[PDB]
């Protein structure tokens, strides 16, 4: 269904050079991703560690289908940023259910809604996003070495093309260029990793590789050394893609350069798909009996990366003045918790890994919506800061500085508290969802003798909490540097709005000012839901946590 | 190797060795007896031997140095010519075939 | 030795060691490629059961049937020397004309159909051996019993008739 | 007569709550064994797509030019129809897979097949494809409706590799033939 | 000038292209049948040819097993299984024929 | 000037043939294959044209037990 | 020795024999204005080693991908008897997805330099 | 669990159908017996559970 949607959307896009069709191509992509969810929900009535599909090249697991549906739902939420205009004129006179469904409002809205903005004029943008989803979804379902390479390239190439999609932006072309070049080096390690596996084992299926690893584990001419250190080179190419230290220098630079609406998809989706693929490959290749092979485990790279990502992520973020250079370092410290949970291969660590990855994806999505919404809210605000006049690509990245958020509690108080809750959830403060995620990973690692990494993680969290608190200190401790625009609220200039009925007949005409302009509901409702999930997780915890208990029991059963 | 599809449109040389190893694993290993898969250790070594030929290269190497050193020590009386080897098994070259066999 | 086709072979290794006295001895087939193709349909007309028995023996000893089907192999060789001698005691001019034609025509049966028809008739009237090809389409005349060959470089004389056993001239 | 062997290929066992009828059921069987709810749900699902795009248009107009919405409905109409049929197909085949309640399908399968077995016809039909190409096709499409959201696939090959022992069908037909002979005697 | 009228040239082209597709149906159908004859002729020869090849393989295997038990004293087991494996490597003398 | 396909599909087909022949007839030729696939094989079988049996590309190993043959044994050599 | 290798030998020695004759038996009098670039009689700015505008680079980008696509069809044309209907279907799906990308190139007018 | 269950047991049916040497493919009759038993055991087990629900009507 994802491919049928790609081919159908590509056929309509191919006969149109009309840029006014971009908003509607994006709304159709949201309907298409909702059919993929219905199909994936229908496929969840079986219990199994895996069923080979299409000649053994692909496979389906309950874990596979849960993660595809999550990828499809995250994608629907990100797609909202290109399928609805950022600002909406709302009036109490046009607020009933009868009014919404049977009455029309006419006013000049090109400037108020930013109809001809860059995020509203790229025609192929929802089409290229579907390509990354398709690559992400196959990679979860891959069963073969050749399948792995093709799917990670389909994911990677579309991410390069999304980073360069703003062609008239020098900043985006550079982030796209850096990402493509360094990601091409990343794929050369993945290809070398797969090639050495096939060259030494004669097989291309992971299912066959797992059996060779399992027989080999006992307690004289062919010792299976190649498996661990072919998987090590294989793993290094994926630690780049998730941006784990010391292969993380690229993401702070690229995330800050590309447009913010683009950075939300580019920085979230690839992590979800790669960590799920690595999870099942970590489980099958674990040796249940300690031997010489266990001394050379490729999973040691995952512990080095988690140890480094915890240290690098929290320390280098201390002196980051750029909001998006800071979110990347924040992610680098969070993938350290994900990597540490993944490296301890235990029922408790696998539940902790599943739950941390889902909650951080929804929480990091909340941060990006708030950032994107705080920017669009500055339309009726004016500033005189020499620093905010020297910023580049202000349309693609409206908020680029932490200082630009100074005094935002005095401009939008509840939107600022939404960001405060999301940031406090990144710190790990109870009773927010991020505390429970972090303490589940700490639990599992404590129970498995990884005491030293648990001590490192808690110490880095206090270091990482320093720059989190600096964001909140700017939003609440200082006065705003943004003032209301004097012309858009002057009590002498207003625009006129007509309210029409079901058949083009005037009911009443109203004269409106800049105080009658608000954030469009798709972005306020989305932020409201994710904020409330973070806040009240302690009351809605049972089904979500029990989903991961069952998925992990299946993976460890039989 | 393990695919079953070789270069000539026929099956791969190490496919019987791979099918035997998988058959051994499924027919001996289970959750009830984890250590039943130790039966697969010789079967898994044969699959690698079919693939890389390290054990056979070591056998021929030892046998070839042993063979050659005996040839030098062996008494030599008359070496067959290259043309005489070509004549073995022909229509009307009974004399040469006999000389090749020292008969 | 390996079934891989060599790309850098410059040397041939021969063993003059004979098979041990334990294994019975079979004199090998002496026909060349052209005589063997000209008599292949006769092989299978008489030796099919033994040709099929040796193959089912090897499939019944997977990986080991070389050593464990040596008697069935000796039997197929004997069955095949029997037809060759039979095609030599009788029908020897026809047999030679066919396989001598086949060597000059890239060993392509459709390029020597008149010599095949003459030999096939002489084999039939002295050995009761017929050329049978399985699963040929019933809608059309068998290709080896067709007057005109579309891929034959020389057209078949109108006066040369295909051999169909039973029906007279 | 009895084929003397009823499981010839190694199949994958999936833990499911209902009896497995066919791991690779032919396209026509999926459509024939479809319940009338399956046409009700698949028609509602196909209408949902364009109706979603209509509702988004009424509440939040896209501000598109004169012919754009009609173009977008044609894409939303197809994508909804395409996903509606995939949803309609999945409901019927999950019952063949034993992944949905299938008592009705289990009983029509046990009659249709025992009707083919008493008639001497092949259980799953005759393929024009070779027996190895039939296997590649069984391997490609078995349990393939569980990947419908990503890559779709349908079985259009009359192969004989469906994951079930066929002995039950031959057992019933002979017992049905046993009862037929005794009934025919009293005539 | 009707030598250059688009219609009669379209007609004569459709005739020639339809006639040549008829001849192609007959040709390939005949060749697929010639291919069946070449394969059945090969199949009758396979069991006498393979039988001579197997006698040579058993004879060369037995000789090398005897040569090792002399040169190396005992036989080295390359494979754990009892199955015959066609040799990838062979002992060769230090010199070719003198010619 | 140019016809819209959904406004009038038959008018668009005439314009595309006359004014964009290379592209229009590419779609006709390409579509003719699936039409050939769906219609010729039924008519071919209706008229009795039978698809031929596949030629053997491996030795045809017969099924069933071995035939327990007696002939061409070692004593028949001389 | 094989004919193919000997063929490569000869064509190389013919390229040498012609080249050697001219390098030995022809006059050689190189001087300043003889060794200058042709520009129809008047010297101009040397600009052939500076970045130049190619207005058909989008055609080179597409040619690379389509070259890969027709290469992935050559195995099918030499394997049709075995592929049959089941293999023809996949080859048609492959061509059909590739054709949609070509329709994108035609509709977006990428190949229509003005 | 330290035991791998093939996600794709149908890999036992792989291998080229052409140019096959006689005696090349290993007999997998013990393998097919195994998988037959898993299928018969799963369906048997399912048939008992559904009958229990009818008894609890
Ligand atoms: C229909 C034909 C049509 O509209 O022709 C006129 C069409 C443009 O005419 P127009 O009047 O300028 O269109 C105005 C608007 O663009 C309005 O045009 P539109 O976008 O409303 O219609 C274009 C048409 C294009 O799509 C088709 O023609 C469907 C095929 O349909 C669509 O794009 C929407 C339906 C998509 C169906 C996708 C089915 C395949 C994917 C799933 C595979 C499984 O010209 C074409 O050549 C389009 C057809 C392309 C055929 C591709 C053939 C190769 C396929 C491989
Ligand atoms: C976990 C927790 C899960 C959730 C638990 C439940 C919590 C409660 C959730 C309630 C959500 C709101 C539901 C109602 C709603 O949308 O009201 C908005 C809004 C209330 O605000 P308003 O300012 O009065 O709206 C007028 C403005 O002009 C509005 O103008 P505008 O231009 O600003 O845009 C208006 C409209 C434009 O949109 C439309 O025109 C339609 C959009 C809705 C389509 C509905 C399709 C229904 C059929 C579906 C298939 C069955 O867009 C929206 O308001 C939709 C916002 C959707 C935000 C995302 C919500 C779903 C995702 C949840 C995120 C979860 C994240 C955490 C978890 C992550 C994963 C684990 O009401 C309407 O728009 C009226 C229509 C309501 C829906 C149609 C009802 C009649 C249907 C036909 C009979
Ligand atoms: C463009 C769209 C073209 C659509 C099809 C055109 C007409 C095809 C012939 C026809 O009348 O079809 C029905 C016709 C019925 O014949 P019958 O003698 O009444 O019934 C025989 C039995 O089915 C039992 O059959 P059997 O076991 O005796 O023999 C097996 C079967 C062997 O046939 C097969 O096994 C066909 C393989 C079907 C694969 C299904 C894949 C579905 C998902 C597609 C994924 C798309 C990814 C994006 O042999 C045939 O029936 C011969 C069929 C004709 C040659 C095969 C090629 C036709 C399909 C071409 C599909 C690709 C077109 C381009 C797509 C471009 C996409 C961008 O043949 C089929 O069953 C083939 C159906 C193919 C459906 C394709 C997918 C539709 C969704
Ligand atoms: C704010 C916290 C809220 C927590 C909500 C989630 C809690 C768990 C939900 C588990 C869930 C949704 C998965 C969504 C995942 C989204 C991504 C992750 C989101 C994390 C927030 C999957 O449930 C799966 O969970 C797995 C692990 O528990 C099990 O293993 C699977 O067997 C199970 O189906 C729903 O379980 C259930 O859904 C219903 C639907 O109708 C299914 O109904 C059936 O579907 C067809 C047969 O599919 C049938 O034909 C159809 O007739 C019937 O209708 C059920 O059969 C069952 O599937
Ligand atoms: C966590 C959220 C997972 C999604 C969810 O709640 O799915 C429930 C359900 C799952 O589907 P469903 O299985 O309830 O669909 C109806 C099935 N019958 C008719 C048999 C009862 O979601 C939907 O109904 C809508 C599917 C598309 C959703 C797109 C995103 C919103
Ligand atoms: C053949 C045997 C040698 C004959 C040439 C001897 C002297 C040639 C001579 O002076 O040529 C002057 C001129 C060129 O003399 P040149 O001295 O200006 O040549 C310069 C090239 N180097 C520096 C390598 C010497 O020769 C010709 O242009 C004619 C050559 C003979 C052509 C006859 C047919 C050839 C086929
Ligand atoms: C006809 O009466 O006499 C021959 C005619 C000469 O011209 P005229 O007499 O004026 O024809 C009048 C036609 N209304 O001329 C003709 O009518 C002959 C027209 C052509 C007839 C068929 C030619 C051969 C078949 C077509 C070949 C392939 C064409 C396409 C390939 C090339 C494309 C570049
Ligand atoms: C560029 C290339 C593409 C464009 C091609 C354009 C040319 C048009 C022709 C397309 C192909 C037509 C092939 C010819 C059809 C044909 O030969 O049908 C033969 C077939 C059976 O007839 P058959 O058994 O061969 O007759 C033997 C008589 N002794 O007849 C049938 O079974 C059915 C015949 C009617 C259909
Ligand atoms: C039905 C008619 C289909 C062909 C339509 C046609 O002739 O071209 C339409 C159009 C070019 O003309 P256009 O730019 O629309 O001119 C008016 C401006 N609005 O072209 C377009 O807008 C679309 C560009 C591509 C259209 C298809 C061209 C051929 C596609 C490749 C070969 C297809 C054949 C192989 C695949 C099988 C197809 C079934």
């Amino acid at each position: 269904m994802i491919m049928i949607s790609i081919l159908s959307l590509l056929l309509s896009t191919s006969v149109t050079l009309r840029r006014d069709m971009s908003i509607l191509f994006n709304r159709i992509s949201i309907i298409a991703l909702a059919y993929c969810i219905l199909h994936d929900t229908m496929s969840l009535s079986f219990i199994s560690k895996g069923i080979g599909l299409h000649g053994g090249l692909l496979h389906i697991t309950n874990l596979t289908q849960i993660f595809h549906i999550f990828i499809f739902i995250i994608s629907i939420l990100i797609l909202q940023l290109t399928s609805f205009y950022p600002r909406k004129v709302w009036i109490p006179e046009y607020s009933s259910l009868k009014d919404i469904f049977f009455n029309k409002i006419l006013y000049y809205r090109t400037k108020i809604i930013n109809k001809m903005g860059e995020h509203m004029k790229i025609i192929e943008y929802p089409l290229i996003l579907l390509f990354v989803i398709s690559g992400a979804v196959f990679l979860i379902s891959t069963n073969d070495l050749v399948s792995i390479f093709l799917s990670i390239e389909l994911q990677s190439y579309g991410l390069y093309l999304l980073s360069t999609i703003y062609r008239n932006s020098e900043l985006s072309t550079t982030g796209g260029l850096i990402y493509f070049l360094l990601g091409g080096l990343s794929s050369c390690f993945i290809l070398l990793g797969t090639s050495l596996l096939y060259v030494n084992s004669g097989t291309t299926s992971l299912d066959g590789l797992y059996i060779l690893n399992s027989i080999s584990d006992v307690n004289s001419w062919y010792k299976p050394y190649y498996l661990n250190f072919s998987l090590l080179i294989f793993s290094i190419g994926f630690l780049f893609k998730v941006s784990a230290a010391p292969f993380h220098f690229w993401s702070p630079d690229v995330y800050d350069a590309i447009p913010t609406i683009v950075t939300t998809f580019v920085a979230i989706i690839a992590k979800i798909s790669i960590f799920i693929f690595l999870l099942e490959l970590v489980y099958y290749t674990n040796s249940n009996a300690n031997s010489y092979l266990s001394e050379f485990s490729w999973t040691y790279a995952l512990l080095i990366s988690s140890l480094l990502s915890l240290i690098i992520g929290t320390v280098v973020g201390l002196t980051q003045f750029r909001i998006k250079r800071l979110l990347a370092y924040s992610t680098i410290s969070h993938v350290g918790f994900i990597l540490l949970a993944l490296s301890v291969s235990s029922i408790e660590s696998t539940q902790a890994f599943i739950f941390y990855l889902i909650q951080y994806s929804i929480s990091n999505l909340n941060a990006f919506f708030i950032l994107i919404t705080i920017g669009f809210s500055l339309y009726g605000y004016v500033t005189n800061n020499k620093e905010y006049k020297s910023l580049l690509d202000k349309n693609n990245s409206p908020i680029q500085l932490i200082s630009q958020l100074k005094g935002y509690f005095y401009i939008n108080p509840l939107l600022s508290l939404s960001l405060a809750i999301t940031i406090f959830s990144f710190v790990g403060v109870p009773p927010l969802v991020g505390f429970f995620a972090k303490q589940m990973v700490l639990s599992a690692a404590l129970d498995n003798g990884y005491i030293f990494l648990s001590l490192i993680a808690i110490i880095t969290s206090v270091i990482g909490a320093v720059y989190y608190l600096n964001v909140i200190k700017e939003i609440f401790f200082y006065s705003p540097e943004h003032e209301v625009n004097p012309v858009l609220n002057e009590s002498d200039s207003n625009f006129s709005l007509r309210i029409l009925n079901e058949k083009n007949v005037l009911i009443r005409s109203v004269l409106l000012k800049g105080r009658n302009i608000f954030i469009s509901s798709p972005f306020s409702i989305t932020i409201s839901i994710i904020t409330n999930v973070i806040l009240l997780f302690i009351f809605m915890n049972k089904e979500w946590l029990s989903m991961g208990t069952i998925l992990v029991q299946i993976l460890f059963s039989a | 190797m393990a695919s079953g599809y070789g270069l000539n449109g026929g099956p791969s040389r190490c496919f019987p060795f791979w099918q035997e190893l998988l058959a051994c694993y499924v027919t001996n290993s289970s959750e009830d007896n984890p250590d039943g898969k130790n039966k697969c250790i010789p079967v898994m070594e044969d699959y690698y031997e079919c693939l890389h030929h390290r054990k056979e290269a070591a056998r021929v190497r030892a046998l070839q140095a042993a063979y050659r050193e005996a040839e030098a020590k062996k008494l030599q009386e008359n070496p067959p010519t290259a043309g005489q080897i070509r004549n073995l098994g022909l229509l009307n070259k009974e004399e040469d075939t006999k000389k090749v066999h020292c008969a | 030795m390996a079934t891989r086709k060599p790309a850098f072979n410059q040397h041939v290794l021969l063993d003059t060691t004979p098979l041990p006295d334990s294994i019975p001895k079979v004199k090998e087939i002496g026909a060349s490629s052209a005589p063997l193709l000209s008599a292949s349909f006769f092989i299978g007309a008489r030796c099919k059961d033994y040709n099929d028995d040796y193959m089912q023996c090897k499939n019944e000893n997977p990986g080991r049937g070389e050593f464990e089907c040596l008697k069935e192999g000796r039997r197929v060789t004997r069955c095949a020397r029997s037809v060759l001698k039979d095609i030599n005691t009788h029908c020897l001019e026809q047999f030679r004309a066919h396989w001598q034609c086949l060597d000059n025509n890239n060993q392509q049966l459709w390029q020597c159909r008149p010599a095949e028809w003459k030999l096939n008739k002489c084999v039939y009237e002295n050995l009761k051996l017929e050329k049978v090809i399985p699963d040929q389409p019933k809608n059309s005349t068998p290709v080896h019993l067709r007057q005109r060959q579309i891929f034959a470089h020389h057209a078949i004389p109108p006066w040369e008739r295909p051999f169909i056993p039973g029906q007279p001239e | 007569n009895t084929p003397t062997q009823t499981y010839q290929f190694p199949s994958k066992t999936v833990k499911t709550d209902y009896p497995l009828i066919d791991n690779d059921p032919h396209f026509t069987r999926v459509i024939r064994y479809a319940r009338p709810s399956d046409y009700a749900h698949g028609l509602a699902a196909a209408a949902a797509g364009p109706a979603a795009l209509w509702l988004m248009e009424r509440i939040s107009p896209s501000q598109v030019g004169r012919g754009g919405f009609a173009k977008a409905m044609r894409l939303a109409g197809f994508i909804g129809l395409a996903g509606g049929f995939l949803y309609f197909y999945q409901r019927s085949i999950l019952r063949f897979y034993g992944m949905s309640e299938n008592a009705r399908e289990v009983e029509m399968d046990m009659r249709e097949m025992t009707d083919r077995v008493k008639a001497g016809l092949p259980l799953y039909g005759e393929s024009r494809l070779s027996p190895a190409m039939q296997g590649v096709a069984a391997r490609q499409s078995r349990y393939s409706a569980l990947f419908f959201g990503v890559m779709p696939w349908f079985n259009f090959v009359n192969h004989n590799q469906h994951g079930v022992d066929t002995a039950k069908y031959y057992q019933q037909a002979e017992r049905e033939l046993e009862a037929e002979r005794l009934a025919r005697e009293q005539a | 000038r009707g030598l250059f009228r688009p219609r009669p040239l379209l007609a004569g082209a459709a005739v020639l292209m339809l006639y040549g597709w008829y001849k192609l149906v007959k040709g390939i159908r005949e060749q697929n049948e010639l291919a069946r004859e070449k394969m059945w002729a090969r199949i009758h020869l396979i069991p006498l040819l393979q039988a001579e090849e197997d006698r040579d393989h058993v004879r060369r295997y037995l000789a090398d097993q005897a040569r090792e038990k002399g040169l190396l004293g005992e036989n080295i087991k390359v494979y754990n299984s009892d199955r015959y494996v066609r040799p990838t490597f062979a002992v060769t003398p230090s010199k070719p024929a003198q010619e | 000037t140019t016809p819209r396909f959904w406004s009038t599909p038959l008018k668009y087909c005439r314009w595309a043939a006359r004014e964009r022949p290379a592209l229009f007839f590419s779609v006709v030729i390409g579509a003719l294959g699936p039409v050939t696939l769906a219609t010729v094989p039924p008519l071919r079988r209706l008229i009795g044209d039978v698809d031929a049996a596949p030629i053997p590309l491996t030795y045809p190993i017969p099924p069933g037990p071995r035939k327990q043959l007696k002939g061409y044994d070692d004593d028949t050599e001389d | 020795m094989s004919a193919m290798s000997i063929y490569i030998i000869f064509v190389s020695i013919i390229a040498i024999l012609f080249l050697a004759i001219d390098l030995i038996f022809a006059p050689h009098n190189p001087y300043k204005e003889k060794l200058s670039a042709f520009e129809c009689g008047f010297h101009s700015f040397s600009q052939s080693r500076s970045p130049f505008n190619i207005s058909f680079f989008i055609y080179g980008l597409v040619f690379l991908l389509l070259d890969l696509e027709i290469l992935l069809l050559y195995p099918f044309a030499v394997s049709e008897y075995v592929n049959s209907a089941y293999g023809l279907a996949a080859a048609l799906i492959f061509i059909g997805i590739i054709t949609i990308g070509f329709v994108y190139e035609l509709g977006h007018d990428a190949l229509k330099v003005h | 669990s330290r035991h791998i269950e093939l996600k794709y047991p149908e890999v036992f049916s792989h291998g080229s159908p052409f140019n096959v040497p006689a005696g090349f493919y290993p007999n997998l009759d013990h393998v097919i017996e195994h998988y037959r038993k898993q299928h018969l055991e799963e369906e048997e087990r399912k048939a008992k559970k559904l009958a229990a629900a009818a008894a609890a009507a």
